[PDB]
C-alpha cells in the first residue's frame, strides 16, 4: 500500500492546508490523533475534542512547530493589542476572528475564561509541544535502547528537507555502508541538533558572512554557531553523520546550495 | 556458362574496421558523458 503513502506525502508536502485538513478530518473537525497523521507520513489529554474548528488552529499549531525564538516573542508582541505584557484568551479570540476571516483556549488561557499569560508560559507552551513531536518523531523509528540507526536519521533529516531527492536517497541508503559500524544517536543529539535546524534563519547570518567569501563548511564552525545561537552541543559524530549525508560532490566540507539554502529554502515554505 | 566474377569493393574489410572502431569510440565516450551529465542531476539509476 504504497501509493497511499506516496499519495498522501503529496498532498502534506504541498497542497493548501485546508485541503490537508479536509483529507485528514473524519469529524468538520479533527482530534489530536487526526492531527498527528496529517503531520506525519502526554498533550493528547489536554488538547481536548474542541479542536481545529475552521482549520486555523492547524495554522497555528503549524506555526508553533515552525517559529524561531526571536520570531516567537515578536509573535508575542503581534498578539497583544494594548501591549500589556499579557494575553488572555479573549485577545487572542479577537485576534483568532481576524485569523479565520477551544478546549487549549481554555486550557492554557484560564479555566475560568481568565488569561493572565506571560512570556514564560507561552515558552513553555513552545517547548512542549515541540518536544513532545520531537519525542514522536524520535520514537517512531523505535530506538535501540534510546540510539536510532543511521538510515533512520537520514530519513528524519530528509523528512524534514521535504525535498524529493534521489541522489540524497541514495546517499542515505549507502549511510550504511559507508559508516560501517553504527553506535546510534541519543535523543540528546536529535534534541540538539534539530534545535540549531530550528533557528537556520538565525544562523544563516554568519553563514553568509563565510559564504559571500566561500563556501567552505567545517564542522568546528557549526558547533560553534550552535552553541553560540542554540547552547547545544554537536556531537562529532552528528557532524560525521552530516558530512557523510550531504556532501554530495564530497571534497569535504558544504557549500550554501548543498545544505543551508535547501533547508533554508524549507524554512521559507 | 559461368556467371562473371563476383565483385568485391576497395578494400572492403578495411574500410569496415576503419569506421565501425572510432564510431564505437566515440558511442562510449558520449555513453559516458550521458552518464555524468544525468549523474549530475537526479535523473540517474546506479546504486
Amino acid at each position: 500500500d504504497r501509493k497511499v503513502m506516496e499519495y498522501e506525502n503529496r498532498i502534506r508536502a504541498y497542497s493548501t492546508p485546508d485541503k490537508i485538513f479536509r483529507y485528514f478530518a473524519t469529524l468538520v473537525f479533527m482530534t489530536p490523533e487526526d492531527f498527528v497523521r496529517s503531520i506525519t507520513p502526554s498533550i493528547f489529554y489536554t488538547l481536548g475534542e474542541c479542536g481545529l474548528i475552521s482549520f486555523s488552529d492547524y495554522i497555528f499549531l503549524t506555526t508553533v512547530l515552525s517559529t524561531p525564538q526571536r520570531n516567537f516573542e515578536i509573535a508575542f508582541k503581534m498578539f497583544d493589542l494594548n501591549g500589556d505584557g499579557e494575553v488572555d484568551m479573549e485577545e487572542f479570540e479577537q485576534v483568532q476572528s481576524i485569523i479565520r476571516s477551544s478546549a487549549l483556549t481554555t486550557y492554557f488561557f484560564g479555566a475560568d475564561l481568565k488569561g493572565k499569560l506571560t512570556i514564560k508560559n507561552f515558552l513553555e507552551f513552545q517547548r512542549k509541544l515541540q518536544h513532545d513531536v520531537l519525542k514522536l518523531e524520535f520514537e517512531r523509528h523505535d530506538p535501540v535502547d534510546g540510539r536510532i540507526t543511521e538510515r533512520q536519521f537520514g530519513g528524519m533529516l530528509l523528512a524534514y528537507s521535504g525535498v524529493q531527492s534521489k541522489k540524497l536517497t541514495a546517499m542515505q541508503r549507502q549511510l550504511k555502508k559507508h559508516f560501517k559500524e553504527g553506535k546510534g544517536l541519543t535523543f540528546q543529539e536529535v534534541e540538539n541538533f534539530f534545535t540549531f535546524l530550528k533557528n537556520i534563519n538565525d544562523v544563516d547570518t554568519a553563514l553568509s558572512f563565510y559564504h559571500m567569501a566561500g563556501a567552505s563548511l567545517d564542522k568546528v564552525t557549526m558547533q560553534q554557531v550552535a552553541r553560540t545561537v542554540a547552547k547545544v552541543e554537536l556531537s562529532d559524530h552528528v557532524c560525521d553523520v552530516v558530512f557523510a549525508l550531504f556532501d554530495c560532490d564530497g571534497n569535504g566540507e558544504l557549500s550554501n546550495k548543498e545544505f543551508v539554502s535547501i533547508m533554508k529554502q524549507r524554512l521559507m515554505r | 556458362a559461368i556467371l562473371p566474377k563476383p565483385v568485391k569493393m576497395s578494400f572492403g574489410l578495411l574500410r569496415v574496421f576503419s569506421i565501425v572502431i572510432p564510431f564505437l569510440y566515440v558511442g562510449t565516450l558520449i555513453s559516458k558523458n550521458f552518464a555524468a551529465l544525468l549523474e549530475e542531476h537526479d535523473i540517474f539509476v546506479p546504486e
